[PDB]
RNA sequence: UGGAAUGCGAGUGCCUAGUGGGCCACUUUUGGUAAGCAGAACUGGCGCUGCGGGAUGAACCGAACGCCGGGUUAAGGCGCC
RNA sequence: CGGAGCCUCGGUUGGCCUCGGAUAGCCGGUCCCCCGCCGGGGUCCGGUGCGGAGAGCCCUUCGUCCCGGGAAACGGGGCGGCCGGAAAGGGGGCCGCCCUCUCGCCCGUCACGCACCGCACGUUCGUGGGGAACCUGGCGCUAAACCAUUCGUAGACGACC
């Protein structure tokens, strides 16, 4: 049925300043401004309170569908919040048998050569999207980082390689190669 | 005596049988910017739609076969001889009264432009229901002219803006002179308060 | 000095769909699209004003090429403030989608 | 964001039906598209009433959602909703279109005779602005 | 039974005609769900000839009268009591509905059954309609409302009266 | 039925209207897409086929068994004498079709050029260009071709040069010269109308705009053979022998 | 006191053409896997019949027909054709 | 480019000279504040079934003759230079002048105008489009195509080079 009110809130943290024109909203803090456009959900945006502390979104009127759509955008202002603090570093391993997986980084994070997969002599030159920015981390042998501040195009960056990095016509339940994803975390802690 | 319709927003067969009957009626109807209309539904079932629309041709020659137009003027014309008698006089009368244009023309851009709300996508559908662009459908297949509609109504519309500036001067210049002057003229303010026009 | 007609466009005769009664005429007057509003016009006098070749005596003035064919507004048709006529001679279906003269002089007010 | 509310006690303007063009006040909500609906001083009896041809107003005065129409008459009475119907701009805008509607041939002649003369002067106190922001700028 | 317009309650009681054997039948009233007074006697033979030994000719109404509403402008809650016939078998029901009246509620009945299940009125059949309660209540879609300080506003208000503005320049508003 | 041995179709339904052509000289139908990087160049030529010999040359590419060695290869030699240009032509874009906007001629137009507006050159008094060319020597008429440039330096999106062959110098029967628009690919719209003036009245040779090893395309009319049989044209199995109404 | 209700003018004699290939439909039902198959019972249509509707249409729904004017419906519909 | 009659073809019976765009959101300003080549951002202030409303805007024609009041004095109208327009291009704006007014519009006196005696196609865009010929004057103009012949890059004949 028609379920005449569904809402959630959302209690920003006081290094966090969110505004918000029309349904399109921008969070900014330390390390800096994330946009999203709310113009295909349909909701109340009400950011109430002084020092604009809560953030509470409505649903008036809307049947199970919709009333799904709800806490969906909680989660991503949770993400983008998430993101502007503390950021995602996407740790990732790069798990072979026999070749030794080449992985270089060019343009300070732009593009990822990946060399020697399964003695294929094809490179992948796959690039990140502006934003994300891919590096070798320290004491480890076999290591992606993906840092970032937007969830969305951090993890399409780790899913564009995890998927470059596989095997065709094989049998993949024997040939376990390939980078996966390991840890996904923030940049800094808290 | 010309019903200059708008096209962004609007239902491609609701505007259809909207503009048919009124070209029938003896109107000059000229339906400008059919890029911007958009069918309900989502895109996908309207492009294989359209594209069963391009396999349904004549086996033997399909010069002879039905010319499917991929304009989105032409496929707005399309659909009003659909919904005319285009096989008698008067439906061919109907077609030569209409008048339908890619983007908007400079005859037709100087010109305040009519909408129908009968027709429009957001008084007819639910704002959850999916729609597809006619401009976007007929790019993808195989309309060659988005981008220079696209640059040439951005040419106009920084016009228009340059326009509608100069139109709101003269509305600040209008509302000032009558904060002056509504003293000695009051006595035909008062008579137009009376009747109902002013208040 | 100026117009004494309202604008109303001839739509067709009163007809199935696949049978047409020629001797009534189904008449759009523009602006009143009602029952409740159509009701003025009834009983009021319409005429389809055109020109032809050959001369044609005027009275009250010389001989022009102008030519007409009065009727009488009968009552309402439909609900979207259509009304009928019934005409003396039958229309030509030439004036298909094309302006006749309803007047105010047979006037009830 | 939203400003009106379907709240127990708003004051609402009926667009068409019977009671069209009337103030009415919202006592209890029955279903989804239906309200039970009352206006003791405006004339319309306690009935049932959807939400389409209602047009809910800025006007709030409290009784309970039971109350009846002397306890609905007393909140109508100590919140005075006709004054300030009559004071907004909404209802000055309806008489004016009612006085439009009900304007006489002699009338639209006065109307004609004065607009002519009125937008003569604004014609040119327009032309004396343009001019003299001509001179302003060179 | 052709559920046309709005439905009306016809409290109809009967009898048998009188024979040698019993001199005086007993006498036997139901609350018939009917628009007029013809199909409600119609409808209550053929409840009592679905219950009792009892027919038209060998019968008799005794009085057939429409009996209103003792409190129209109250909004209640009625707990109707539903026998339908499926296109596989015959189901019961149980389903609230919050309104003004018995008679409404019923018809809200018949069309929101005719909505779901496409249930037609000769399928349907009525046993019992009972004033309930707020507290009582089971279905949410009626126990939603049941709140003092209720509060919702109107959000997509799609406007009608479309085709007297039919070649308009403005765009239509969209949020009261 | 169903064939019982399938086979390949006998012809091209992408090359299917075989008719005569209706033009003689062959029209470029796409130009090479400008860019605001690369200079002005011309994009086209048009050269005369001569004839046919043999070449002789070394063979260089690696892992090839003809690797290092001298083969033998058919080459056509074009003679292609430098072109003249007599104008120039801007051409709009509209949502309808890339439009010509406007055609500017030259002042100075050999007889070459002139042979080409004429059916017939004898009985013709060769009169053209003769009211246009007074534009070139007056004070309005040089405003009015400054305010054409002016408005093609502004509207014009694609400009096309207009040269004429140099038949004089060829050794065919004919002096009735071929003219052909040439699209300009290169920098702004304003620095490629100001090369095509500089250019205007001037000899275009072949160093100018093509080079060496450079791989290029042929547009032509291929030489006719009149109305033939299905079997010569489409190249259908011929029916055996024993056919009484043809083979 | 024309011995129930309702309705209708009845009875009777010659001469006599054409026909004696039928088909379809709610219900019952034979043979057959079934058939726009073959064969039956009641009744109505087509044949012999136009008209409005089912886009189209020998059988379906409505309704049967002299020539016209005003009105009103049935069956069907009322975005455009 | 700058006059009269006379045939044919028809519809027509005042124009709207333009923001973009959203629909769980819009419109218009001052800008105390800050960036850019007047625009943009925040804040502030009034509306928001829209009244900076197409449920709307502009013009309004019966006419002329005298006088008085409101309105105008910086305006109506009468020939040259300079700019803006190309997607299928606008009878637009600015400077003047050698000449004419308190007539144009709004209120009141004052009469006149075939008052054609109740009777219908009346009233415009209309110097409307097309074809014939007469008029008066000025400024400009001195052509191609096809057949024939020839060629053979072509071809049944036509066509084509
Ligand atoms: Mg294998
Ligand atoms: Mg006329
Ligand atoms: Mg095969
Ligand atoms: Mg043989
Ligand atoms: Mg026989
Ligand atoms: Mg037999
Ligand atoms: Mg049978
Ligand atoms: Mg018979
Ligand atoms: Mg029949
Ligand atoms: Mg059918
Ligand atoms: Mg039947
Ligand atoms: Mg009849
Ligand atoms: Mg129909």
């Amino acid at each position: 049925m028609k379920t005449i009110l569904s809402n959630q809130t959302v209690d920003i943290p006081e290094n966090v300043d969110i505004s918000l024109k029309g349904r399109t909203v921008i969070v900014k803090g330390p390390r800096g401004t994330l946009r999203r456009d709310f113009n295909h959900i349909n909701v109340e945006l009400s950011l109430l309170g002084k020092k604009k502390k809560r953030l509470r979104v409505d649903k008036w009127w809307g049947n199970r569908k919709e009333l799904a759509t709800v806490r969906t955008i909680c989660s991503h202002v949770q993400n983008m919040i998430k993101g502007v603090t503390l950021g995602f570093r996407y740790k990732m391993r790069s798990v072979y048998a026999h070749f030794p997986i080449n992985v270089v980084i060019q343009e300070n994070g732009s593009l990822v050569e990946i060399r020697n997969f399964l003695g294929e002599k094809y490179i992948r030159r796959v690039r990140m999207r502006p934003g994300v920015a891919c590096s070798v981390s320290q004491a480890q042998k076999d290591e992606l980082v993906l840092e970032g501040n937007d969830i969305e195009l951090v993890s399409n960056s780790a899913a564009l390689i995890q998927q470059a990095t596989t095997v065709k016509n094989k049998d993949i339940r024997k040939f376990l190669d390939g980078i996966y994803v390991s840890e996904k975390g923030t940049v800094q802690q808290a | 005596q010309v019903l200059v319709l708008d096209g962004r927003g609007h239902l491609l067969g609701r505007l259809a049988a909207i503009v048919a009957k009124q070209v029938l009626l003896g109107r000059k109807v000229v339906v400008v910017r059919c890029e911007g209309i958009n069918i309900s539904g989502n895109f996908y079932r309207n492009k294989l739609k359209y594209l069963a629309f391009l396999r349904k041709r004549m086996n033997t020659n399909p010069s002879r076969g039905p010319y499917h137009f991929r304009a989105p003027s032409r496929i707005f014309w399309r659909t009003v001889r659909g919904m005319l008698p285009h096989k008698t006089k008067r439906g061919q009368a109907a077609l030569d009264r209409l008048k339908v244009f890619d983007g908007i023309p400079p005859p037709y851009d100087k010109k305040k432009r009519m909408v129908v709300p009968a027709a429009l996508k957001v008084v007819r559908l639910k704002p959850t229901r999916k729609f597809a662009y006619l401009g976007r459908l007929a790019h993808e297949v195989g309309w060659k002219y988005q981008a220079v509609t696209a640059t040439l109504e951005e040419k106009r519309k920084e016009k228009a803006k340059i326009h509608y500036r100069k139109k709101k001067q003269l509305m600040r210049l209008r509302k000032q002179a009558e904060k002056n002057v509504e003293k000695k003229i009051s006595k035909f303010t008062d008579v137009l308060k009376t009747h109902g026009l002013l208040v | 000095s100026g117009r004494l007609w309202c604008k109303a466009i001839f739509a067709g005769y009163k007809r199935g769909l696949r049978n047409q009664r020629e001797h009534t005429a189904l008449l759009k007057i523009e602006g009143v699209y009602a029952r409740d509003e159509t009701e003025f016009y009834l009983g009021k006098r319409c005429a389809y004003v055109y020109k032809a070749k050959n001369n044609t005596v005027t009275p009250g003035g010389k001989p022009n090429k102008t030519r007409v064919i009065w009727g009488k507004v009968t009552r309402a048709h439909g609900n979207s403030g259509m009304v009928r006529a019934k005409f003396r001679s039958n229309l030509p279906a030439k004036a298909i989608g094309h302006r006749i003269r309803v007047m105010l002089y047979p006037s009830r007010i | 964001v939203f400003r009106r509310f379907v709240e127990v006690g708003r004051v609402a303007y009926v667009s068409f039906g019977p009671h069209a063009g009337k103030l009415v006040a919202i006592v209890d909500v029955i279903d989804q598209n239906r309200a039970l609906v009352d206006g003791p001083c405006t004339r319309v009896r306690r009935q049932a009433m959807p939400f389409k041809c209602m047009q809910l107003t800025d006007f709030i005065l409290k009784f309970p959602h039971s109350a009846r129409q002397k306890y609905v008459r007393k909140a109508w009475e100590k919140a005075d909703i006709n004054t300030k119907w009559a004071a907004t701009r909404w209802a000055k805008k309806i008489e004016a279109r009612e006085r439009k509607a009900k304007m006489t041939d002699f009338d639209r002649y006065k109307v004609m005779k004065a607009k002519k003369m009125r937008n003569r002067i604004i014609k040119n106190e327009v032309k004396k602005l343009q001019r003299a922001a001509l001179l302003k700028a060179s | 039974m052709k559920a046309s317009g709005t439905l009306r309650e016809y409290k109809v009681v009967g009898r048998c005609l009188p024979t040698p054997k019993c001199r005086t039948p007993p006498l036997y009233r139901m609350r018939i769900f009917a628009p007029n007074h013809v199909v409600a006697k119609s409808r209550f033979w053929y409840f009592v000839s679905q219950l009792k030994k009892m027919k038209k000719s060998s019968g008799e109404i005794v009085y057939c009268g429409q009996v209103f509403e003792k409190s129209p402008l109250r909004v209640k809650n009625f707990g109707i009591w539903l026998r339908y016939d499926s296109r596989s078998g015959t189901h019961n029901m149980y389903r609230e509905y919050r309104d003004l009246t018995t008679a409404g509620a019923v018809t809200q009945c018949y069309r929101d059954m005719g909505a779901r299940h496409r249930a037609r009125a000769h399928s349907i059949q009525i046993m019992k309609v009972e004033e309930i309660a707020a507290s009582k209540c089971r279905r949410p879609a009626v126990k939603q409302f049941h709140d003092s300080k209720i509060k919702f506003p109107l959000p997509h208000r799609v406007l009608r009266r479309q085709h007297k503005p039919r070649f308009t320049t403005k765009r239509p508003n969209t949020f009261f | 039925s169903h064939r019982k041995f399938s086979a390949p179709r006998h012809g091209s339904l992408g090359f299917l209207p075989r008719k005569r052509s209706s033009r003689h000289r062959g029209k470029v139908k796409s130009f090479p897409k400008d860019d605001p990087s690369k200079p002005v160049h011309l994009t086209a030529f048009l050269g005369y086929k001569a004839g046919m010999t043999h070449i002789v040359r070394e063979v260089d590419r690696p892992g090839s068994k003809v690797n290092k060695k001298e083969v033998v290869e058919a080459v056509t030699i074009v003679e292609t004498p430098p072109m003249v240009v007599v104008g120039i032509v801007g051409y709009v874009e509209t949502p309808r079709g890339l439009r010509t906007f406007k055609t500017v001629f030259a002042e100075h137009i050999s007889d070459e050029c002139k042979r080409r507006f004429y059916k017939n050159w004898h009985k013709s008094k060769k009169k053209a260009f003769t009211k246009y060319c007074k534009k070139w020597q007056d004070d309005a008429g040089k405003r009015q071709l400054d305010k054409d440039f002016s408005s093609m330096k502004k509207y014009c999106q694609v400009i096309r040069v207009l040269a004429h062959t140099q038949m004089r110098l060829l050794p065919l029967r004919q002096k009735k010269a071929h003219l052909m628009e040439i699209q300009v690919n290169g920098g702004t719209v304003a620095e490629k109308l100001d090369w095509a003036r500089e250019r205007l009245e001037q000899q275009v040779p072949v160093s100018q705009v093509f080079g060496q090893d450079e791989m290029i395309d042929v547009i032509g009319v291929t030489k006719g053979k009149g109305y033939k049989g299905v079997t010569s044209r489409w190249h259908t199995k011929k029916l055996p022998r024993k056919t009484h109404r043809g083979l």
